[PDB]
RNA sequence: AGGGCUACACACGUGCUACAAUGGCGCAUACAAAGAGAAGCGACCUCGCGAGAGCAAGCGGACCUCAUAAAGUGCGUCGUAGUCCGGAUUGGAGUCUGCAACUCGACUCCAUGAAGUCGGAAUCGCUAGUAAUCGUGGAUCAGAAUGCCACGGUGAAUACGU
């Protein structure tokens, strides 16, 4: 098919197309369709079948939230877990990587303390 | 993240612990008056107690400790409640 | 059923041998394996006993029975009669079939659990495996809204007893925990 | 104030040439950089211990009259508000107050 | 034998037995009663260092300074 | 010696980056000044996605080098859709400076990717090379600038009246 076997998106050209597609940013979606002989300044729509059904398998080497997203998910589960001082910060769900704290943490927590309660 | 020596990591002051005990196996922990350290195979099974600053936290090392910094499978600081409040307290 | 078929040929005439045992139902023989599977009650909505549903699907392919809060009393609350936990009594020689990775090479999944000791099995010889997390089947797709522990796994001996127990469980093979 | 956190000092600027120069460079080719699988010496931190008294990650400056421990200026010696000072009095020479 | 639920059971006959006869079973140490490290071998490669830069042919004896290249 | 100085729930002063289509995106393309540099700055070389790596000329400073100004221009490009902006956060790998980057570094990189759609009441700076914006360079500096100091591009509205 047309669209990446695994996921879905839709349209626009190809270049942009497979952070759409998912999992895959800038830098790979350059050199994935690249090595394929696949183009850049094309519509995803007008694609012969020998570029897409490639494009299918060529995409099967890179990421997949299924087990994918849930497994570097589970290398932090683990670390949340493992009892360590950057896990625990990260249970306690501050900033904990770069930042410290005067008042800094919306970007990670979201809000402030809110409302009325 | 961050990343680490591009030559060895081992920190020997922790080491110069260790080479006495470590082939001697099971008993008090080393007290550790250096938490600069990496943690690697050398060390599994012993019970490194891990300077917070002004007393030892026992870690015993196992397979999760072949990965990272010494320090960083261990406080320093008594991060409080959320928020700064509790009226209890655990020295 | 070929851990069941390991179990006729090869496993009867170990044990009993070298139990010294007298007749074929005097000797060991692996009964009925049972699971529970306990939700954090259903939910105001019944969310939670959907988990139930998928879960139980992940090592057995029907339905729940699905047993209720019979009395409801202390802190879980209510209802004295609304589904709780997932029970399968399995099918028999299917049953020992599933046997063959069912508290077998289930070992991949295993980050240790209470179960599975041969000290601590009950002094009549039944025991509950509590898993955490589900055996995989082959098929597409691991997104199954999880919910992330599940499953005490009862299995069910002839055996009243200690020495009937450790037959089992132990060094019938698969081996316990080390 | 504190005449010994300057004088802290002055014991590993002696020590920094004294001890360490010939142990010091040792670092880049036989420990860092430079000795990657070349035997690598895997004993090199217990060694320059002691050394981290002298080494220069561990000295820094301070004034050379007045000692403040901030705003030092290396061409001078001295730091901020008492470089100012001397140049009021014309003590460096060539050194004009500034007009552009 | 109730023969309208439980849609698959079996299909694969059961492969797993090593880690080579589809999935993995390896070693006598299969009884997993451990986590996961996520961060053990290749970086921990049987050795201690923990990434020197990029290869050299030549690797002297002592010391060096680097901004003088001599 | 190790922690701490750096916490974090929250409120406040300052600067940052943007919310787009004058624009953002790609290539190509043009002209700065002022500086700093011997235990330092360091080309060319060959590797490296990149930071960098290693080899080494050269410099002793209108000579060499840091160091290629950038925005602007030229063509292609996106077509108002929280995106092709923004990219903070966060995982992993990577470079690096150094007794030592975990508490607590800087930097590369890959993936992912939030808030923000011109901002109450209130409120500050500004008259001319000024305002606005683009980038450059250095002092402190082992390392570690969003700030400080200075440097130059492109370069305005307007003050009727007290």
């Amino acid at each position: 098919a047309r669209i990446a076997g695994i996921n879905i998106p839709d349209h626009k050209h190809a270049v942009i197309a497979l952070t759409s597609i998912y999992g895959v940013g800038k830098t790979r979606s350059k050199a994935i369709l690249a090595a394929a002989g696949i183009a850049e300044d094309v519509k995803i729509s007008e694609l012969s079948e020998g570029q897409i059904d490639t494009l299918r398998d060529e995409v099967a080497k890179f990421v997949v939230e299924g087990d994918l997203r849930r497994e570097i998910s589970m290398s932090i589960k683990r670390l949340m877990d493992l009892g360590c001082y950057r896990g625990l910060r990260h249970r306690r769900g501050l900033p904990v990587r770069g930042q410290r704290t005067k008042t800094n943490a919306r970007t990670r927590k979201g809000p402030r303390k809110p409302i009325k309660k | 993240p961050r990343s680490l020596k591009k030559g060895p990591f081992i920190d020997l002051h922790l080491l110069k612990k260790v080479e006495k005990a470590v082939e001697s196996g099971d008993k008090k922990p080393l007290r550790t008056w250096s938490r600069r350290s990496t943690i690697f195979p050398n060390m599994i099974g012993l019970t490194i107690a891990v300077h917070n600053g002004r007393q030892h936290v026992p870690v015993f090392v196992t397979d999760e400790m072949v990965g990272h910094k010494l320090g960083e499978f261990a406080p320093t600081r008594t991060y409080r409640g959320h928020a700064a409040d509790k009226k209890a307290k655990k020295k | 059923a070929k851990l069941h078929d390991y179990y006729k040929d090869e496993v009867v005439k170990k044990l009993m041998t070298e139990f010294n045992y007298n007749s074929v139902m005097q000797v060991p023989r692996v009964e009925k394996i049972t699971l529970n599977m306990g939700v954090g009650e259903a939910i105001a909505d019944k969310k939670l006993l959907d988990n139930a549903a998928a879960d139980l699907a992940a090592i057995s392919g029907q339905k729940p029975l699905i047993t209720k809060a019979r009395k409801s009393v202390a802190g879980f609350k209510i209802r004295q009669g609304y589904p709780i936990g997932c029970k399968v009594t399995l099918r028999g020689e299917r049953m020992w079939e599933f046997f063959e990775r069912l508290i077998t090479i289930a070992v991949p999944r295993i980050r240790d659990f209470r179960g599975l000791s041969a000290k601590s099995f009950d002094g009549r010889g039944n025991y509950s495996m509590g898993v955490r997390e589900q055996i995989i089947f082959p098929e597409i797709d691991y997104d199954k809204v999880d919910r992330v522990r599940g499953l005490d796994i009862t299995i069910t001996t002839t055996a009243k007893s200690d020495e009937e127990g450790r037959a089992l469980l132990a060094a019938f093979d698969f081996p316990f925990r080390k | 104030a504190k005449q010994s956190m300057k004088a802290r000092e002055v014991k590993r600027v002696a020590l920094a040439d004294k001890y360490f120069a010939k142990r010091a460079e040792l670092k880049a080719i036989i420990s860092d950089v430079n000795a990657s699988d070349e035997d690598r010496w895997n004993a090199v931190l217990k060694l320059q211990t002691l050394p981290r008294d002298s080494s220069p990650s561990r000295q820094r400056n301070r004034c050379r009259q007045t000692g403040r421990p901030h705003g030092f200026l290396r061409k001078f010696g001295l730091s901020r508000i008492k470089v100012r000072e001397a140049a009021m009095r014309g003590e460096i020479p060539g050194l004009k107050k500034a007009s552009w | 034998m109730k023969k309208d639920i439980h849609p698959k059971y079996e299909e694969i006959t059961a492969s797993c037995s090593c880690g080579n006869v589809m999935k993995i079973r390896s070693t006598v140490g299969h009884d997993l009663n451990l986590d996961v490290c996520s961060k053990c071998h290749p970086f921990f490669t049987g050795k201690q260092r923990d990434v020197a830069t990029g290869g050299r042919v030549d690797r002297f004896n002592k010391r060096f300074n680097i901004p003088g290249s001599k």
